[PDB]
RNA sequence: UUCAACCAUCAAGCCCUGGGCUUGUGUUGGGGACCCGCGGCUGCUCGCGGGCCCUGAAAAGCAGUGGCGGGCGUGCCAGCCG
């Protein structure tokens, strides 16, 4: 489709003026509650 | 922290920085020594000099079947090549000293005993082939054995050593260790009757005979004169086959 | 708005005089 | 035309567990991963072209 | 070839360019080259030799004192220029007006500009034949279009691992060193291309006809017998010119073809 | 829907036809591209024109690669509206350009051999351009003699 | 120690009897500190300027665009003030710049400066006089749609 | 997404190879080398890939055994830009054979344990034992083509994977081309 | 998702003792006047190769000749020859 072709162009353009490491990892929380992490003593 | 270090020196591009810093690493795969030193750990384990040499038959089973093992990430090839020296210079102890007792050739290896200020040590030497590294062991754990049982064996030759009155570490010929002198890489110079039951006769091995335990019981018991096949390696008493000199001649063919 | 072609181009500026705080030695 | 029988390194491991040094363990060959979630960088969301 | 012929050639030549010069008189008369134009058969290289043949001659050419001189060398460049400003005769010295290696040569001038540079400021290049053969990439079409300044090979290298070239330059003497600089320098070239035409050039306007012809008549003798494949049955014309001038004929040829094979009913 | 061109110029050496077509077929489908090339060498002249299916896929790959740095060479990359670009201007486009030895053809046909009418016509031709260097020779003030051409 | 070094030789010349600029040549480098690129920037001795984007507090180079266009500096804005600071040797820099280079990278600096140019502030030339921000959020910008939407359909 | 630099790096790369694969072809023109396949540009050219392929080179860090002759050489020449050859010493072979020793039976490699295998495989050659094919390999014999085509390609480790901030760093590094001679063995005792 | 270097910084062969000769094929694209040599073209002219200048590694259709094999007669060859 149309679309398709924009977005790959649009894809393409980006990997050529930004690069390939578009995504990053974050951590899946289970909980709400935020701890201090245990460090070296 | 130092590891964090060159992290950061190789992150940022100081290539320079980073050698400098990885060589306060002391890694094993530079060093052939393990990557922390055991010899405080080596007294505290051992209070005795006694209780060292009862615990060399664990050392040297360990050392000697490591010493013939592809170089791997727990134990690299200068360290593999360290528990070959290490062995190299027990065994050339055993020959000045004349300590070997009694072989055995099972089918599992060749166990020797030898006798060393009256303790008995029996230790089991594989036969030279391939030896294969299954995953039913934890291979690291026994790389950290290795570790410590040469730290351990270190200690132990220089002791012999000072005890017999020779030079240690004894000399070593990189050149012959590269043309195969194995045993024959090593002089031992000074500091500062079944003993003699082959010491009138002269040996030739052929290239299909054991040649490293052969070259170890003919040498302890009392063999001045070995030649062998040129492919065993250098330093044979002859090469050719036809020297007239020759006594007696280890063969294994039909 | 108011040698070699890389000569020209690294040494191109503007025609506004430059300011200096003080007389500088050599 | 000796053929050599059992393993010299499994031996020895055998030796140290029962002699007690170390327990039997057994290999992990794989490891949990973190849980975590993929997500696309800021900079590349809003790239307009 | 007759001599005569080949004087009245020069002769008629050089009253042709004083007359037409006529119409400063003198600076337009100097610096106009006489060319040597050989027509042959056949191709005389199957392919392009970038090389230049040199080519002895009793008058040597680029005696004048204003002519620059390039010199390219073998690493370091040090050396060789400590030998120019120091071991060098006076005239060779003034002569000489750079010397670079071949590291820095291929540093300084991969641009195309800095190439035209270098072949603006100097007007004959001498080069290491150890290091002549990675001069076409180093210098381009700026220098291997026009035949003109092409480096002409010089033997630098000792006759006799990897040289470090601190320690060692592995030069061979510094007067052989000069009378191979003076020899290239004053030697005719001859180019060889996969064609029926070679220019050579053998003089200028304010030399003397007995000297054009004594120079045409010994790069004519050692071009067809070293350069020249099958000798004189592969020779068809021989013409002396100018810049603007027309094709003097010296030596036509009988037999317009290359041998008796070519002969088929 | 409407086709698109796209003119790309300042190409370093190498950025040739099929780096060309992998490179901006990551952009979009080529359906046609032609680099200009000379015709007595082979060699490339520094341009070439690629014709997108989709004239938006065109317009964003010139936009993104318009002075673009590449081995020393800034690209540009231009797109030709459909009001001036010639309706000859993809002949010879999405094939090889065969490099020709003229040099060779032309040495390989003197060396051929050929036959007797043709060389009497090839030699006097000869002898009228004699004829015609001597006249021009007249005026020249220098007089050459010329050799009687044989004749097999 | 390059620096160590090149003391070591220009204290030996200085033993032996020679000056020091008889053993060590002119230096190149890249040209840091944000007193001193201004100071080249104002006596028009910097070729190239590169100007980090993250600079906090942003009053310290908020100004050095405006000082480039008019000194006629070519400019360009980087992303990395550790970035420059890997090239400084230093944890960040906040701006570096470039005088003069080497013969046999003049060429390519001469190349960077016109790609640079061409490039960049040709295509910053409209839009660096634009007001940034002013951004929606997510939930403002679904009710404004579904507002505007009622409002079309109304 | 691969870049317009990549695409014409690699056609710069192909261009040098076809230039000195002709030269090569144009000029034209008994020891024992070990030849280990080291990582060089990712397109190979027919001949060269033919070679490897042939040579059973097709991996990184294996390593054979080759007896130089007029072929043998006009081949290493040909695939030098994607290996490292030199002259291995009796250590080395006896190492290697003994360490990594793998024999070909069937097509299915199994470790050289004992010397029936030997004896079974290249016991009409006269070849008995490891010891006799470390005579063979190492003296270059009559029997040397079936003594290396009976050994398997020997697979060598990565030193630099025992260290975190270099783990992905290749141990043999690429540009010096040419015989190594006696200085492929430090690389034998580092990567055995 | 690496735009680095990487030919021979001399080898081989002749004369046989003189230090000389041969081979080792490696060039960005355009533009302007204009002197020529050699092929065709009845001829103009078109080709091959030289002579003189200009140029940021510059660029806006004009593409032109016979085939071996391979791919599906062929505006196909990251393969070649004539």
């Amino acid at each position: 489709s149309k679309a398709a072709k924009g977005a790959q162009a649009k894809k393409a353009a980006q990997a050529a003026l930004k690069g390939v490491h578009s995504h990053k990892k974050t951590k899946v929380r289970k909980s709400t509650t935020f701890h201090r992490p245990k460090t070296l003593v | 922290a130092l590891e964090k270090k060159i992290s950061r020196a190789l992150g940022r591009g100081d290539v320079s920085n980073a050698a400098r810093l990885e060589r306060n690493a002391n890694l094993p795969e530079k060093t052939g020594k393990p990557r922390y030193t055991l010899n405080h750990i080596i007294r505290e384990r051992y209070p005795t000099f006694q209780d060292a040499l009862r615990d060399l038959d664990d050392c040297l089973s360990m050392l000697f079947l490591f010493a013939n093992l592809p170089s791997t990430t727990a134990v690299p090839a200068k360290m593999i090549a360290r528990c070959e020296r290490l062995c190299h210079e027990f065994q050339h102890y055993l020959i000045v000293t004349h300590s070997l007792r009694k072989s055995f050739l099972s089918i599992k290896g060749i166990y020797y005993q030898a006798n060393i200020q009256g303790e008995d040590i029996l230790w089991l030497v594989p036969y030279k082939f391939n030896q294969r590294i299954v995953g039913d062991v934890d291979f690291r754990i026994m790389g950290t054995f290795v570790e410590f049982y040469m730290t351990l064996l270190g200690f132990v030759n220089y002791r012999l050593y000072t005890s017999i009155g020779l030079k240690y570490p004894p000399k070593f010929d990189q050149v012959k260790d590269d043309q195969g002198a194995e045993l024959a890489a090593f002089s031992l110079e000074g500091l500062n009757d079944p003993s003699q039951l082959f010491a009138n006769f002269t040996f030739f091995l052929s290239r299909e005979t054991p040649r490293q335990p052969l070259e170890f019981i003919l040498r302890a018991f009392g063999c001045k004169r070995i030649g062998w096949d040129a492919v065993l390696g250098e330093g044979a008493f002859t090469t050719d086959e036809s020297d007239p000199r020759i006594t007696h001649q280890i063969i294994d063919r039909p | 708005k108011g040698g070699l072609k890389a000569d020209e181009i690294i040494a191109q500026r503007s025609a506004l005089p430059a300011v200096s705080v003080r007389k500088r030695a050599g | 035309r000796l053929k050599p029988e059992g393993n010299l390194l499994k031996d020895r491991y055998r030796s140290m567990i029962v002699r007690g040094k170390l327990e039997a363990r057994r290999k992990i060959p794989f490891r949990k991963q973190a849980k975590t979630k993929l997500t696309e960088k800021w900079t590349f969301k809003d790239f307009r072209i | 070839v007759d001599p005569d012929q080949t004087l009245k050639a020069c002769k008629a030549l050089l009253a042709h360019i004083k007359k037409a010069a006529a119409a400063d008189e003198e600076s337009t008369v100097a610096e106009t080259p006489i060319w040597l134009t050989l027509t042959t058969k056949k191709h005389i290289h199957d392919s392009h030799r970038l090389q230049p043949g040199k080519i002895i001659l009793p008058h040597p050419l680029n005696t004048s004192e204003e002519i620059s001189v390039c010199l390219i060398t073998a690493d370091p460049q040090r050396f060789y220029k400590n030998a120019v400003a120091d071991e060098f005769p006076e005239d060779l010295r003034a002569k000489i007006g750079r010397v670079i290696d071949i590291s820095h040569l291929k540093a300084k001038f991969k641009a195309y500009e800095a190439q035209r540079k270098l072949f603006s400021e100097h007007d004959v290049f001498l080069a290491d034949t150890r290091i002549i053969n990675r001069l076409p990439k180093a210098l381009g079409k700026t220098f291997y279009k026009t035949t003109t300044k092409r480096p002409i090979p010089v033997v630098l290298m000792a006759q006799r691992e990897k040289r470090d070239p601190l320690e060692n330059a592995n030069a061979r003497p510094i007067p052989e060193i000069v009378a191979e600089i003076r020899k290239a320098i004053g030697a005719a070239l001859v180019h060889l291309s996969p064609s029926t035409n070679t220019a050579i050039k053998v003089g200028y306007a304010n030399w003397e006809p007995e000297k054009l012809a004594a120079n045409i008549e010994t790069v004519i003798r050692e071009l067809v017998e070293r350069f020249v494949p099958q000798k004189w049955q592969n020779v068809r014309n021989f013409y002396v010119k100018g810049p603007e001038t027309a094709a003097l004929p010296i030596y036509q040829t009988d037999e317009l073809w290359l041998d008796e094979s070519k002969v088929v009913p | 829907s409407q086709p698109g061109v796209m003119y790309i110029a300042r190409l370093p050496h190498g950025f040739y036809e099929h780096e060309l077509r992998g490179y901006f077929s990551q952009f979009g489908e080529i359906t046609r591209l032609r680099v200009v090339r000379n015709k007595k060498t082979g060699a490339s002249r520094h341009r070439a024109f690629i014709e997108f299916a989709d004239a938006e896929v065109a317009d964003i790959a010139a936009r993104t690669m318009d002075k673009y740095l590449l081995f020393g060479h800034i690209l540009t990359c231009k797109i030709v509206p459909p009001a001036q670009v010639h309706p000859d201007l993809f002949k010879g486009a999405n094939r090889r350009f065969k490099v020709v030895p003229w040099n060779k053809m032309a040495g390989r046909q003197l060396e051929r051999p050929l036959s007797e009418s043709q060389w009497q016509v090839k030699v006097a031709k000869e002898e009228q351009r004699r004829a015609a260097r001597a006249e021009k020779l007249k005026e020249m003030g220098y007089e050459f003699e010329a050799p009687a051409l044989k004749v097999p | 120690q390059e620096k160590k070094e090149r003391l070591l030789r220009e204290a030996t010349a200085i033993k032996e009897g020679k000056k020091k600029e008889d053993v060590s040549k002119k230096p190149y480098t890249v040209k840091y500190g944000l007193n001193h690129v201004v100071g080249l920037i104002e006596n028009k001795k910097a070729s190239l300027v590169l100007i980090a984007n993250d600079v906090d507090p942003i009053e310290l180079v908020v100004f050095l665009p405006a000082l480039c266009r008019k000194m006629g500096i070519p400019y360009a804005i980087i992303k990395g003030k550790a970035r420059l600071g890997t090239l400084v040797h230093k944890k960040t820099a906040a701006v570096v710049a470039i005088t003069e280079v080497r013969s046999e990278d003049k060429n390519e600096l001469a190349k960077l400066i016109s790609a640079v140019k061409e490039g960049y502030l040709e295509k910053v030339e409209d839009t660096r006089k634009r007001w940034g921000g002013g951004i929606m959020g997510f939930k403002a910008q679904k009710r404004e749609e579904k507002r505007k939407k009622s409002l079309e359909t109304a | 997404f691969k870049r317009a630099e990549k695409y014409v790096k690699e056609y710069r790369e192909q261009e040098r190879e076809k230039i000195r694969l002709a030269r090569i072809a144009k000029q034209q023109g008994a020891k024992l080398v070990f030849v280990i396949r080291i990582k060089g540009i990712n397109k190979i050219p027919p001949k060269p890939r033919k070679i490897l392929q042939l040579l059973r080179l097709r991996q990184i860090n294996n390593g054979v055994f080759v007896k130089v002759t007029k072929a043998t050489a006009e081949m290493i020449k040909i695939v030098e830009p994607w290996v490292a050859y030199g002259y291995p010493n009796l250590k080395s072979v006896r190492e290697l054979i003994y360490k990594r020793g793998y024999g070909k039976v069937n097509g299915q490699r199994i470790p050289l344990t004992d010397n029936a295998i030997i004896e079974e495989n290249l016991g009409k050659y006269g070849i008995i034992c490891i010891e006799d094919l470390i005579h063979e390999i190492f003296t270059v014999g009559p029997n040397f083509k079936q003594a290396a085509n009976f050994l398997w390609p020997f697979k060598l480790s990565n030193p630099n994977g025992g260290f975190r901030p270099r783990k992905f760093k290749h141990f043999i590094e690429g540009g010096d081309l040419g015989n190594r001679e006696e200085h492929i063995n430090a690389l034998i005792r580092a990567m055995n």
